[PDB]
């Protein structure tokens, strides 16, 4: 055996399996080998190398070398442990999960590889529960392979068959009843929705963003369905109750913020009459809903600890009503300070406090696709596009001001605002001042303005290349993973007894386990029509 | 009440006296006075000379729109 | 969604100045409107008490505004 | 014809230290005029900027862009606008010999100015020839505007 | 600007006795499902005559293919 470093651990049985010779195999076996030794070298890690999960039997299984599994598992001098562990914690399911990438023939192999073993494994050990060992990191193989984006495996694994007798509990795609062209089918969706370690919806909804199948991975048969199925069930009525309370609460505050006093050095005494009565009302309730959306914004931080970076990737509209109850809680502290600056900190936590009522457009397919486009388009290229424009801008700015110094042109930001008229269409080509240096004045404001004109064409153009079947197909799938978040969000706290979450039930699926025992599977059914037969 | 000079005008509070001071437009603005109206008379050009590049006519003339402006008698 | 969008920058302006063609939500609506148009006023000729939010708040609206209706012609281009 | 066609970059950054030597030289010889050097050197040497987009992925692909349509398309455009500009400018010259028209450099601004959503139809003035004078004015800005639009969709169709 | 050609030279391979010598694209070792290559760049960065990189980059804009070239196999991943 190999001793340094780069190859330790490295034996026979591993040179054997790399040159795919079962003689070499056969014989090692017969003189002892150690059928479970580890290749530990940093050639074999997780940079050059190929990890493989460190053993015979994992490296046999992810060569594809069928034959040399079957004899490693059952040959009589010793067979090999299926259940063995390597130095990450991971097992042959596990390290075959995860040499897949996703391709049309990797997929195939490792689908008809993971499927023959787990066979195998149950024929040798009816009484191991092979798929439910988890690693270091507390995965099943399952939800490895959602977590790393391995869609190809996923999609078997979600709707496996197994027609063979003593096999059959291994499957969770069933059939209840059948007609002529109609029949029902039947997924066991055990560890999908509730596990209390991490389920296939919470680990695709919450993942970091890096899959990058994370907006496939929800158009798989049972979820979407699942989803549908969830949304119209119990969730759109509280969605849109919700959306019901903030429309109250953003009529309400509009209605105080409208006819605040016009007298100065807050605070106003309350006066005995009907109508103070009712502004100071609409305060309070105004500033409660602020102290709401804080404590909110906190929680969902602490609930999830992202790194500082995906803060302005995903979950963006956290991060608007948080600023909008910061407005608020700073339009208080300024309010009973006796300063009249309270009013500016105000109206822009009203201003804000509209346009956040775009984030109840989801729910509404028709709206949430042409929201989601703007966000695509404000976080794609207006960025880079504001970014040149700017600094084009700050370029003439401070060329104009060198050379005009009175008459608007005596500070940078009147500057700065008198040549962005021109991007709107309102500028001041009149010339008619006594300038010293007139008549170059007018060179650089023309090219200006050919330049800026240049830049917005050119941005314009830049938009229509992606319109050909590029955003229209993206946007429906991210609007489906934003519905899939909220309802996971809703469903999580509930705090009333959960009952309407659940599937169609404690049905009996086969009834007969390997031993005397029965099972139920809490199914989900799903009719579907056919008129090949 | 209302800002007096010095103080930062038009963030809540404009300036009372209008007639001799003027808030401008600089993101922290500081109320300030009038310059006096005093005409030009010196380092200007005169009738005939070029205008426009590097020197404006004198307060008596006026500047017309061209490449290279001659100062001339407005009428 | 531009109709909504406009009534609370509208109601924001009104709020913030109480004065000057800003006294009521009618005016200020048109007053808002004409620059979807390329008819803005942005003069800032009159003595208001909290100008320089007045300018923020408009920048703000004109630039929301002229991203809403590049992303409606951008849309439009999937029916072709 | 090689630097007419490639190497940009090195020729615009040579114009920006011919401004700033011319600007060395009038400054030493007790000429104001030397501002109007210093400031041109200045506004161009901001947009030189852009040359340091390639490296990043994105915005290389952007500046290449904007120079390709500038280099490709715009100057077809340009020349026959420019064309079409003259020729309405010297008609109007010649019909309205006197204010704001008595010269064709004024005149050209003035047309201009439409294309960038500026003009002045108020038509205050008591000229001899009005109505005549608006039917120039109506047939020049129809014409431009079918002008720009065909520009902008025969760049839809390079996309 | 033959690119055809081009990319033939840059990748010849021969695993004939006596020719081997002649290739420029060799296999230094392989494990089961992955294999390191290695191509001889002699004559592309260096020439102090004419080399590869030199007369591509510098070429008159006549050229056809000056764009394309650029992306056979070696020089994608020895410029980046
Ligand atoms: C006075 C000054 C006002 C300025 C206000 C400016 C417009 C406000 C518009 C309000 C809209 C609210 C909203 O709906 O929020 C928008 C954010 O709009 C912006 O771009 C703000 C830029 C700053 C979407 O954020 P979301 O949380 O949906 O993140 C998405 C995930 O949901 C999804 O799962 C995907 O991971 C996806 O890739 C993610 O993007
Ligand atoms: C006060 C008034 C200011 C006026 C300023 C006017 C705009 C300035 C824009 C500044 C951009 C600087 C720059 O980066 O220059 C650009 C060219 O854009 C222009 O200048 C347009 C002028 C019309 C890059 O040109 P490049 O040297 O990269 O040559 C390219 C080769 O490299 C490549 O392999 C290809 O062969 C390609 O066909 C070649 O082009
Ligand atoms: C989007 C088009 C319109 C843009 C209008 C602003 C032009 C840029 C402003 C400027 O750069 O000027 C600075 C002031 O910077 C600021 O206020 C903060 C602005 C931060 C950049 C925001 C970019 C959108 C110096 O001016 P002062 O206020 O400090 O001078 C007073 C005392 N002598
Ligand atoms: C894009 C709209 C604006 C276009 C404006 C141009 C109208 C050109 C008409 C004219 O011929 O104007 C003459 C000469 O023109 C010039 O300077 C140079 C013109 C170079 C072409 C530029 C292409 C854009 C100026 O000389 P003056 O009239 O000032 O006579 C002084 C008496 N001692
Ligand atoms: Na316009
Ligand atoms: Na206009």
């Amino acid at each position: 055996s190999y001793t340094d470093s780069y190859y330790k651990g490295q034996t026979a049985l591993h040179i054997a399996i790399e040159r795919r010779n079962m003689t070499l195999v056969t014989l090692l076996v017969e003189n002892g080998a150690d059928v479970q030794a580890a290749a530990n070298g940093d050639f074999f890690k997780k940079r050059p190398g190929f990890y493989f999960g460190e053993l015979p039997l994992s490296l046999a299984a992810c060569t594809n070398q069928l034959a040399i599994v079957k004899f490693l598992l059952q040959n009589s001098w010793q067979p090999a442990d299926i259940s063995a562990r390597d130095s990450v914690g991971n097992t042959v399911l596990h390290a075959l999960v995860e040499v897949a990438d996703n391709t049309v023939d990797n997929t195939k192999f490792v689908t008809s590889m993971y499927n023959e073993i787990l066979i195998l494994g149950a024929k040798l050990h009816p009484t191991l529960k092979l798929e439910e060992i988890t690693n270091r990191k507390g995965l099943t193989p399952l939800a490895l392979a959602a977590s790393s984006g391995k869609i190809g495996v996923l999609a078997y694994i979600l709707q496996r068959e197994i027609h063979e007798p003593e096999c059959r509990h291994l499957s969770r795609k069933f059939t209840e009843w059948a007609y002529g062209p109609v029949h029902s089918s039947l997924y066991d969706l055990s560890c999908i929705d509730t596990c209390e370690k991490n389920s296939v919806l919470e680990v695709i909804a919450y993942s970091s963003s890096e899959t990058p199948n994370r907006h496939d991975m929800l158009l798989v048969e049972p979820l979407n369905r699942l989803l549908q199925d969830k949304w119209d069930r119990f969730v759109k009525r509280i969605f849109y109750f919700n959306f019901f309370v903030y429309c109250l609460y953003m009529i309400i505050f509009t209605a105080a913020a409208y006819y605040r006093p016009v007298e100065g050095l807050p605070p106003y005494k309350l006066k005995n009459t009907v109508g103070d009565y009712f502004r100071v009302t609409g305060e309070i309730l105004s500033v409660s809903g602020g102290v709401y959306f804080f404590f909110r914004g906190i929680q969902y931080f602490l609930q999830r600890r992202p790194s500082l970076k995906s803060l302005f990737v995903d979950s963006y509209s956290e991060i608007l009503f948080f600023v909008q109850s910061l407005f608020m809680l700073v339009s208080v502290v300024l309010y009973f300070s006796q300063r009249k600056e309270y009013v500016a900190s105000m109206v822009f936590s009203l201003a804000m406090g509209w346009t956040n009522m775009l984030y109840y457009t989801r729910g509404f397919q028709q709206m949430g696709i042409y929201a989601v486009m703007i966000e695509k388009m404000i976080l794609r290229d207006l960025c880079r596009f504001m970014f040149v424009y700017l600094v084009f801008l700050f370029g003439f700015s401070t060329a104009v001001v060198t050379l005009i110094e009175d008459g608007k042109y005596n500070s940078l930001y009147s500057t700065c605002l008198e040549l962005f008229k021109f991007t709107i269409g309102m500028g001041d080509l009149e010339f008619t001042e006594n300038y010293d240096f007139k008549a170059v004045f007018i060179i650089l404001l023309l090219a200006y303005v050919i330049l800026t004109y240049i830049l917005l064409l050119n941005m314009l153009i830049a938009l229509m290349g992606e319109t050909v079947n590029k955003i229209a197909q993206e946007s429906k799938n991210i609007w489906k993973l934003q519905r899939a978040i909220t309802i996971l969000d809703t469903e999580k706290s509930f705090l009333k007894c959960m009952r309407k979450a659940f599937r169609s039930g404690k049905l009996l699926q086969v009834g007969f386990t390997p031993d005397g025992k029965d099972d139920y599977r809490w199914c989900f059914r799903v009719d579907e029509v056919n008129w090949t037969t | 009440d209302c800002a007096k000079e010095g103080e930062v005008c038009s963030w809540g509070k404009k300036c009372c006296d209008l007639d001799n001071f003027y808030c401008p437009m600089e993101f922290i603005p500081h109320c300030k006075k009038y310059k006096p109206y005093v005409p030009v008379t010196t380092n200007c050009a005169k009738e005939g000379e070029v205008c426009g590049w590097g020197s404006k006519c004198c307060h008596g003339l006026d500047c017309p729109l061209a490449f290279i402006p001659y100062c001339e008698k407005y009428r």
